[PDB]
């Protein structure tokens, strides 16, 4: 849903994807 | 020729997203290894913390495979949420120890059978144990691990799904691409054994959607918002 | 050697289940258009179809070469695991495609409302998108059979006392249907590893089944038969 | 088990399954 789909339509980083690991663990 | 390089790609793309028991530090944690409870929260807050990130790693893994991305959103959506417990299961199954008896997650933390049940998975610890002691005869490797991940997540038969038939013919490569694989290592009918072992990882993985129900009465708070994402009705 | 054995099963499931070309269809029309939690009318003949049908299959299981060689224990385990499996297997090989209808072994022909109002609930469009998966695959009785067959006959299965003698009997079950598959239909190649993935799906939907056994039991008026009630947990 | 069981050891007869069906239904 709101994750999942920015994980997917991402342009990788690593700062991108550790903002959606912390939203994903809450 | 397409078929020799697409084990690659998918032998590739699950070493990136899974550490093999090869290359990590074990630990171990004491409390609650002996007693069977209905959840020690200590042990339910790790391992929903690590199945969140090992979710996020399935994802990684699927934008690798040939094909995923072209699919649309929705589907891609549709297909992840439907294989991910698949996939998670498949994975920490492939991670067992038969000396010890225990499971390795992705930081090291190696857990025995009583602490698999206490972290969660309740009434399936004996289903998750028994498949992974299932696996074993077959002596899998990363080429296979992945290929099979990707087999049951590229499935045309999932409910819901936009273009059914364009999954379908992305994933009738991958079941050419294991059947030559095994026929290059070498039980001499391997093939229809593995798919065999879909079929009772699917059945497991069903049983552990009402498990996430029962779980949600049980833990503390709410479900990681991730997790509660991907399973969802 | 292996004709023989595709003959076996393939007159074991004929004596078994009748094909629809037998079968006098008969349709009721209450019902038929509101979807209802539970029709207590329609739930009565459907449980004692089912009922029947799983005498039928142990009658079928009988017939199969080997199965009386293992232990009673056994017998049941594997019996009690796939009974759910053959049954919904058995239906949505009884799917007319034009209708939307299934027809069971009496000839009563019920619509996608009715196969929900009549128990199914949340599991009916699973069951339709099963049966019309198993479209493309145009099984006769022998493929139907020997799917069954392979099913009933796994090793993996919890609680079995000889897990291995098991296994030597589904080994054979697997190339009968190989081999069957490629003479039956040469156009399609990969047919043989798509039919294994539907036991896949099948096994899915009756772990499914299995949950939908539990709500079942307070909407019922009463009491679930017997025999359900002993094959079910 | 109880019915499955006659099932199994069915010396087979229609008399014999048609009083494993009834109990079988109920
Ligand atoms: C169905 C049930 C009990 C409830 C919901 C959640 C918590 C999603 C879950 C997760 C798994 C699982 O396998 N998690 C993994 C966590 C970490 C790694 C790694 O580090 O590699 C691998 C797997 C199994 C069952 C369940
Ligand atoms: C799990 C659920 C909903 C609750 C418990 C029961 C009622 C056992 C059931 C039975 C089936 C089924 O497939 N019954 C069949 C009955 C008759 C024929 C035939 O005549 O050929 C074939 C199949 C499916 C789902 C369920």
């Amino acid at each position: 849903h709101k994750i999942l789909h920015r994980l997917l339509q991402d342009s990788s980083s690593p700062v991108d994807l550790a903002k959606l690991t912390a939203e994903a663990t809450g | 020729p397409e078929v020799g390089e697409l084990i690659e790609k998918v032998r590739k793309a699950h070493q990136e997203t899974f550490p093999a028991l090869c290359q990590l530090g074990k630990y171990t944690t004491n409390n609650s290894s002996e007693q069977r409870v209905s959840l020690d929260i200590d042990l339910w807050d790790k391992f929903s913390e690590l199945s969140t990130k090992c979710i996020i790693k399935t994802v990684e893994f699927a934008k690798q495979l040939p094909g995923f991305t072209t699919l649309t959103i929705a589907d891609q959506i549709t297909l992840l949420k439907a294989a991910c417990l698949d996939i998670l299961i498949l994975r920490i199954c492939t991670r067992y120890t038969p000396e010890q008896d225990t499971m390795t997650f992705s930081d090291g933390l190696t857990l025995n059978r009583t602490q698999m049940h206490n972290a969660g998975f309740g009434p399936l610890t004996d289903l998750v144990f028994a498949f992974a002691n299932q696996l074993l005869p077959l002596e899998m490797d990363d080429a296979e691990t992945g290929l099979l991940s990707a087999i049951c997540l590229i499935c045309g038969d999932r409910q819901d799904l936009e273009q059914p038939d364009r999954v379908d013919m992305l994933q009738e490569p991958l079941l050419e691409a294991l059947k030559v694989y095994v026929r290059k290592r070498r039980r001499p009918h391997m093939f229809p054994k593995m798919l065999m072992k879909i079929t009772d990882l699917r059945s497991i993985s069903a049983k552990g959607a009402e498990r996430v129900i029962t779980l949600k009465m049980e833990i503390p708070g709410s479900m990681p918002p991730l997790i509660q994402e991907m399973l969802e009705n």
